[PDB]
């Protein structure tokens, strides 16, 4: 790789420099870069990594989306365009799923086998449903199912170590739950199944937020906050 | 409107 | 290049589309791909080309200035970090610094020299003036001087074409007075030539709004406040 | 702070 001549410290270091100056793209090459040292990921380090991909991945779905809604409009009419937009569509969505499949491959190369603790294994199992999600907001084919059912597993299996390892205000528990739950209304069909996730997840924080102090109040208040904005969504 | 998914720190 | 076995056409139609899309990366191969057609560019096409330069740049310069501004501090009883701030600040200054010179290379090759009408010259011109500005901005070698000379030479030519050719509040002019005022307070270390410029062609845009539909007064004054701003901030 | 250029339309 491009980064196997750089430091791991340096590799961290420059990450923290690109995310200062909004360069996703070079932070998350220098996190690829990290994690391909082959050592784990400290809480720190993990989060860099997911910011940097997230970062890039969403301005790829939000581009996709665009195009997408620009090709369903033209194929109402609508006067023939050819197949340029379809095309465009295309390549976003190509290099959409290259993103996905690489933060995929660093997980199986080897992030979540070497991940024991809860922390580290949910965050990444949680990951791992993310990208197979994404994946399936563009997926149409013979492949479509399987995709949603690979990103259904990683989901389900954070979830069962994530109540069984940490307490329900737990900040990555509530972010797996919340994703989980946007999983089941926007990719699954099973609207009533995210209702009932989120409102069960709202309502086991809220009654565990008396042990936390005012910092961790914070923060999981934060993300509680979601779970209500989708269920007033929803609802 | 999409539904909210996690968000950064 | 990459884009020489597609359409003209194309090439302008998937410009537009990566625009809506805010994948102006894209946009700027897509419109580099149609100018190295080899013929010369509408006005609509003109605004293609720099509206997608200029947003990648402007992304690299922000980030320059961020990572700049660490690497001063860096410099100041600060602790030594190493070299990484500095390598990443190399690493976008060069990658800025191959943009603006793709962008001098379409206008010497050969957009310039095929333009003779003042809104082509005049818009070309400018955009050389203000890629060289945007390279003078992170110039320090034995060239800063040459560069800031080049910027400025190409703001003049465009400047006497300008004032010849086109009326006082025509909007290429107005951009093209208002960017070489921002050379003159920001570049050329000459505020009061700044201040002089734009007051001038404020003043003299005023007396000629009389003149002008009701779409073209919006579009000249939108741009004439712009000199008035910078004018409150530099007096 | 820094002077405004020319913006896009
Ligand atoms: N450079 C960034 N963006 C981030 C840095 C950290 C961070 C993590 C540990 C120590 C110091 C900083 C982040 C973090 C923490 N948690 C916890 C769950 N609420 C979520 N994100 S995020
Ligand atoms: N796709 C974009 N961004 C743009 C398209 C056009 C445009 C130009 C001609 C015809 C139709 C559209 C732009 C334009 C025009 N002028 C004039 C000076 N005020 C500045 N920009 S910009
Ligand atoms: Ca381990
Ligand atoms: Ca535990
Ligand atoms: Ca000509
Ligand atoms: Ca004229
Ligand atoms: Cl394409
Ligand atoms: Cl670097």
């Amino acid at each position: 790789g491009a980064m196997g001549s750089m430091e791991r410290a340096s590799l961290i270091q420059k990450a923290k420099l690109a995310e200062q100056a909004e360069r996703y793209e070079d932070m998350a090459a220098f996190m690829k870069g990290a994690v391909e040292k082959g050592e784990e990921l400290s809480c720190e380090e993990r989060n860099l990594l997911s910011v940097a991909y997230k970062n890039v991945v969403g301005g790829q779905r939000a581009a996709w989306r665009v195009l997408s809604s620009i090709e369903q409009k033209s194929n109402e009419g609508s006067e023939e365009k050819g197949p340029e937009v379809r095309e465009y569509r295309e390549k976003v969505e190509t290099e959409l799923q290259g993103v996905c499949d690489t933060v995929l491959g660093l997980l199986d190369s080897h992030l979540i086998k070497e991940a024991g603790d809860a922390e580290s294994r949910v965050f990444y199992l949680k990951m791992k449903g993310d990208y197979y999600r994404y994946l399936a907001e563009v997926a149409t084919g013979d492949d479509k199912k399987r995709i949603i059912d690979s990103a259904r597993s990683a989901y389900q299996e954070a979830m069962d170590i994530s109540k069984k390892e940490m307490p329900p205000t737990n900040p990555i528990r509530l972010g797996l739950a919340l994703n989980f739950s946007v999983f089941h209304y926007e990719i699954a069909n099973s609207p009533e199944e995210a209702i009932s996730l989120a409102k069960t997840t709202f309502d086991e924080a809220m009654a565990d937020l008396h042990t936390l102090s005012e910092d961790s109040y914070k923060d999981s208040t934060l993300i509680m906050q979601l779970l209500r904005d989708n269920l007033t969504l929803w609802t | 409107v999409r539904s909210l998914s996690e968000r950064l720190m």
